[PDB]
């Protein structure tokens, strides 16, 4: 199940990556 | 052991309906084709059809794609033939015989049937009218029974005990109607016939 | 003389004579692993220089598709360059 | 035919990388089409 | 076999197409069209990898009448998908949040 | 002359003979008789079609011919060669197959984008 | 269409312990694709061979198979009583599967007939009737013309013993036609018995 | 192996697919881009 | 004891045999003598380098020997054993190059996204 | 089973040196 | 029919380059080696060199590495020397001998050729005729010619082959008339022999 | 390199006899070796190779043999048309090395001194000739005498093969002087010496 789990945690952490970069780039720059 | 057994000898009448069972033993049933193949005039064999076991598919020739249908019951089996509408060509023996199931061995038939002898009459059962044959001047007698149906009958000369010499001829059907003649070389005539019931002892004497 | 290499079951070995002296490459019946994993090797007893290449991690890249993905890679940098541009 | 699935793995990992740079293209965009 | 007209014979990702007859020259057709005319010493058509998965209708001729056509069907798939649960959880899942990252960030420019 | 038709799905394949039509078809595969009683009863026969359930690449794969009842496997007018890569609920992709799904994923992009960008508009 | 087949012998005269050959014609080219069967006068028949040579299981040896093209042939050495019967050729090719005429073995010298003529008897007078029997008795070989000089004939299978046939050939009338005619006479030739009314 | 196969062609496509919805949000944030600069 | 150079491109394999050096040099495969056979043209001596083109690998693999002009082909006893795949446009490399030209696409775009920055702040 | 692992380690490194960002300008 | 044939005398001065062609038919040129032999003086064999048509890769003994250049013409099919700074002592029978186009047939020749006698000393000096006399045996001389031959019949018999002397031939004629024909120098003696 | 030789530079051999031919190299040449047959026109042929195998053409009256230096050719039933030389060349090291080769009643010889001619004295020179026809073997020595004194400057020797006809040698011996050199002295004489000698002498005056 090894590659179906590494796409399943390259989406996973794109997720996490472009919510914290929102959040980081968001929070930290006003708007 | 590998055998066909088929049905007895089997009577019907113009324009009926007649069935024939076989019984295959001895082999894997399904696994091989049957064959249904007619025996008329009592010299020329004729294909018939071929039944696969099977799928159920029935291969017929043209000359007796109505003149059959075939069937069969894969739980005893058992292969079937009904003829439709017989006329007086299809008194005939009728033979199943298992041939393989694929083409590279289903053109030989291995093993055969019996044979089946089926009749078709217009007419009835008509009891026997023997009479003997004398001279009219080593001397020879003569039993003729004309006029009986159907077959067989057995011709004994004093009731089984004059058998050397004894010619006991096949009969012919005239008017559907059948006749046979026995002869015998030298006295008592002896006709048995189950189909009417009848036993009649002709003594012989000169005329 | 001319070493046999015996070849079998995805096995390939070496059956000499003697002692096979090797020389250079990878290490009367000597081993050499399987044939996957491509042994190469010099050998002399009483010389076979072995050179297997039955390829494991081998790419048959079609030049059609490798061309497209490059071409596409190169607009998507130039997009991120042309990106940060106008950022600043 | 292992050549093909280790070119299809190549090619997923290019994919792959070209769906990173435009992912990271398109929250730049996004962020400036909100940045004025 | 040799009988029945049945020459053309199928044997690395490339397959060979071999025919049965004369080895001088082989005049190879497919689905009844001219498309190959194979001279001496060669005899066996090389119609790609398998990976490729030629089909169709494929006949060759000699010195004598042509052969029996004989059909190729190849189903070595390398573009076959499987639609196993994961799988398929896995192309919902891209599917459903790529959609909702795109919405929020098309709501995001509201303005 | 009537080309077989080969349907592959999961790990069945149905190979149909429109040739000879009407009459029994009987199946030959590496000049081997297939298709009536077996120890395998995944290789079944139909009116026409011969159905391989588990198939396996490494000993079904070969030379299948459909033949009429009473005609030779050596006298059909065709053959057939079929070497098979079959797995669990796998479909090959074709070029119509992944424009539609892709036209289609355009098409909803484009409306889900819109109705989410409305929906923002009206909350303007 | 359908391959007319043909046996060039209906009726082989041989002898005990000989050699003889049974030809078969096919009317087109069927790839040694003949079968030889037998049939008993009982009316079992089995195969013999198929494959235009093949043996089967059981059949023996002295049966043998050979020939090509649209020409096949029997040969079978050293007769016994049990092998004396029809034999029959069916091709393989195409449907329907087709049989010949066959070929029955006929098993001596030439004999003349025991001839016994026969009035009708006073029982089928009674009865309105009246036929006249003629008994061929123990003549050799089968082909016999019976003339009735003034009709049903049933010939008899070949016996184990004499190897010889018999033939009965009745002629059947009212009593009016019997009573119209006082001299009778059948005849037979390959002796004359009559008699007078 | 072939399953590492199954797995690799159903993520081409799949971030091919992918790829295409990038691509169209490109797409109509560029067309909003060049709206902004008229 | 100069082993043989061998070298696989695509549908083309290279054999070079340096240990006898500038002597015109025949081939031998499987003691069969091939090279400038003046037919089945696939196959070719230039200089120093047996050129297999579509190297069959069932029917052109095995042993192969080089000797010089002179030099009988049963007294060289230095022979090379080879076997290899004939995989069109294809090539070899392991993990380690694949992860080495997407690490170089890393640092180049990396590096490209600071020096445009840097630029336009500039 | 090894180069989409280097694809998520790159991933991996994006996310750590963006979260060590947030944690510094979180204080 | 598989033949090689080779060009005429080719009579070279010393110091210059000779070029000894061999034509090569009835079989593959390309596809067999084609050894250049020397034969000196007659009676010894000398191996020269090899060229393969082929590749154009000539092998040369080391002894003629600097005095045979061999070269191929594919086209005609014609293997060619090209003797460089011969000398007198390269005066000598060059034959072309077809062996096989690999080493386990390049040591037999089987196919030579007819030879090219290049004899290598002088211009066409005429001939000098003198009579010899004393069964009875007269002579005829034919002294200071050059090249050979001379045919040297009588009366329109023992003749024996020249010798070189200080680059000029001489040969003697046993048996009356002498007629001596040269073609180099064409020129046509006929003497009459006569007692002293 | 390896030296090749023959031991029988000149054999005789009658006509459909079966004689033998030795080679002897210098180390052993692993029976890497092929017999050539050079007809006296200048044509030459492949007999043998590899010590014993037979060349397409070759009828089988060659027979070859020998191993390690020692070789052999076996010629049986010679003809008119077998009348050659014989060559064995090493086919084993670069570069190949040839032989010598072998050339294949007791007569005496018709010696004939010859005086020079009225034309060659006006001419400058003189050339006194000795014909020595129809004798066998090929070994002798011509010895000239000037005035009673050996001489061995200017000989000049011409032998010619052997014919078909008598199986003999024809010899030519000449000496070249000056005119002035050859009035000086009055006696010139040629001996045939071979193991007896014939001798023959003519004075000038």
């Amino acid at each position: 199940l090894d590659p179906k789990l590494c796409y399943l945690l390259d989406g996973i952490l794109f997720i996490y990556g472009v919510i914290l970069t929102a959040l980081f780039l968001r929070v930290k720059f006003s708007r | 052991e590998v055998q066909l057994q088929q049905s007895g000898p089997e009577l019907v009448k113009p324009g009926a309906s007649m069935k024939i069972s076989c019984k295959a033993s001895g082999y894997s049933f399904t696994g091989y084709t049957m064959n249904w193949v007619k025996q008329s005039h009592g010299k020329n064999l004729e294909w018939m059809g071929l039944i696969n076991p099977y799928k159920g598919v029935s291969t017929y020739n043209q000359k007796f794609k109505d003149k059959a249908t075939l069937t069969v019951d894969k739980s005893s089996s058992t292969a079937y033939m009904e003829l439709l509408s017989l006329t007086s060509e299809d008194s005939a023996v009728y033979y199943c015989a298992r041939s393989g199931y694929y083409g590279d061995s289903d053109w030989y038939f291995d093993v055969w049937g019996q044979g089946t002898t089926l009749t078709v009459f217009s007419a009835k059962t008509t009891p026997p009218s023997v009479y003997p044959l004398a001279p009219g001047s080593m001397v020879t007698l003569g039993c003729l029974v004309k006029g009986y149906f159907p077959e067989p009958v057995t011709v004994t000369w004093n009731s089984g005990s004059l058998s050397s010499g004894v010619h006991t001829f096949p009969a012919v059907l005239k008017s559907d109607l059948y006749t046979l003649s026995s002869s015998v070389t030298v006295v008592t005539c002896n006709v048995a016939h189950p189909a009417s019931s009848t036993t009649v002892d002709k003594k012989i004497v000169p005329r | 003389f001319k070493i046999p290499i015996e070849e079998l079951e995805d096995r390939v070995f070496v059956n000499c004579n003697t002692s096979i002296t090797w020389v250079e490459g990878t290490v009367t019946r000597l081993d050499l692993g399987k044939r996957i994993l491509d042994p190469r090797g010099i050998y002399r007893c009483n010389t076979v220089q072995v050179h297997y290449r039955m390829c494991q991690s081998c790419v048959e890249l079609d030049p059609a598709t490798v061309a497209g993905i490059i071409v596409t890679d190169v607009i998507a940098t130039l997009l991120l360059a042309l990106g940060v541009f106008c950022f600043a | 035919h292992t050549e093909k699935v280790n070119m299809m793995s190549l090619t997923v990992l290019g994919l792959r990388m070209l769906f990173a740079k435009t992912v990271a293209v398109n929250f730049l965009l996004t962020a400036k089409l909100f940045f004025l | 076999s040799i009988k029945g007209n049945h020459l053309v014979k199928v044997y690395d990702g490339s397959v060979l197409l071999t025919c049965d007859a004369e080895a001088k020259n082989i005049t190879w057709f497919k689905d009844g069209k001219m498309i190959g005319f194979l001279t001496e010493d060669k005899k066996k058509w090389n119609l790609g990898s398998n990976a490729k998965d030629p089909r169709g209708m494929y006949q060759c001729k000699g010195s004598q009448n042509k052969s029996k056509p004989l059909q190729v069907y190849y189903r070595m798939c390398q573009n076959c998908i499987e639609l196993n649960a994961a799988t398929i959880s896995g192309f919902l899942f891209a599917e459903i949040v790529s959609i909702f990252v795109l919405a929020v960030g098309v709501y995001f420019i509201a303005g | 002359q009537t080309p077989y038709k080969v349907s592959i799905s999961g790990t069945t394949v149905i190979l149909t003979c429109p040739q000879y039509p009407g009459s029994e078809i009987l199946w030959q595969h590496n000049d081997k008789n297939i298709g009536g009683d077996e120890d395998d009863k995944n290789i079944g026969s139909d009116e026409d079609h011969l159905s391989l359930k588990e198939f396996s690449e490494l000993e079904q794969s070969g030379y299948y011919v459909c033949y009429p009842r009473g005609s030779k496997p050596e006298d059909a007018n065709f053959y057939l060669y079929l070497r098979a890569r079959v797995c669990e609920n796998c479909m090959e992709m074709d070029v119509m197959s992944v424009a539609t799904i892709v036209i289609v994923d355009i098409c909803i992009t484009g409306g889900l984008l819109l109705l989410v960008y409305y929906w923002s508009k009206n909350r303007k | 269409m359908d391959i007319q087949m043909t046996q060039t012998t209906s009726s082989l005269s041989a002898s005990l312990g000989d050699r003889v050959t049974i030809s078969c014609r096919a009317s087109q080219d069927i790839r040694n694709y003949l079968n030889w069967y037998q049939q008993k006068p009982d009316g079992t028949v089995k195969l013999l061979i198929y494959y235009t040579s093949r043996l089967h299981s059981g059949v023996p040896s002295k049966f043998s198979g050979s020939g090509s093209g649209t020409d096949y042939s029997l040969t079978i050495s050293n007769l016994e009583q049990e092998d004396i019967a029809t034999y029959f050729c069916q091709q393989g090719n195409t449907l329907p599967w087709t049989f010949a005429g066959g070929t029955k073995l006929e098993i001596r010298a030439d004999a003349a007939p025991t001839v016994s003529i026969f009035p009708p008897a006073s029982e089928q007078l009674t009865s309105g009737g009246a036929s006249v029997v003629c008994f061929l008795n123990n003549f050799y070989p089968k082909s016999i013309n019976s003339k009735w000089k003034i009709v049903l004939n049933s010939w008899t299978d070949q016996d184990s013993k004499d190897s010889t046939y018999s033939m009965s050939s009745t002629l059947t009338l009212t009593k009016n036609e019997y009573e119209r005619h006082n001299s009778y006479t059948c005849e037979a030739t390959h002796i004359v018995k009559s008699f007078n009314r | 192996t072939l399953l590492l196969q199954l797995t690799n062609t159903s993520a081409y496509y799949m971030y091919l697919l992918l790829l295409l919805k990038s691509v169209v949000y490109f797409a109509i944030i560029t067309c909003c881009l060049l709206r902004r600069t008229a």
